[PDB]
């Protein structure tokens, strides 16, 4: 019984370990791109001032 | 995108101002070789040869 409570708990502890990663490794992509989508805005905002 | 503007109404003005000032002694040479072909001459040839 406990063999196999500790390897059913081993498991799903990996699978913390490997979420605590995914969402976070997500979470840098969406900074970056929060970040190079203001670029843009930025770009389009000083393009449209100086055509103006 | 301000300096980028600034820059411009410095070289717009710029551009003008060249034209006018060509545009200026090109009238003068017109004006002059209208008006100097009298005894006008004399008075120049003169003018100098008090200080030459």
């Amino acid at each position: 019984d406990l063999d196999l409570a500790k390897a059913s708990a081993t498991d799903q502890l990996k699978k913390a370990k490997a979420e605590a990663q995914v969402i976070i490794e997500q979470a840098n992509k969406r900074r970056s791109q929060i970040l190079d989508e203001a670029k843009a805005e930025a770009e389009q905002e000083r393009t449209k001032i100086v055509a103006q | 995108a301000q300096a980028e503007i600034e820059a411009e109404r410095k070289r717009a003005r710029e551009e003008l101002r060249k034209q006018v000032a060509i545009l200026a002694v090109a009238g003068a040479e017109k004006i002059i070789e209208r008006s100097v072909d009298e005894a006008a001459n004399s008075d120049i040839v003169d003018k100098l040869v008090a200080e030459l």
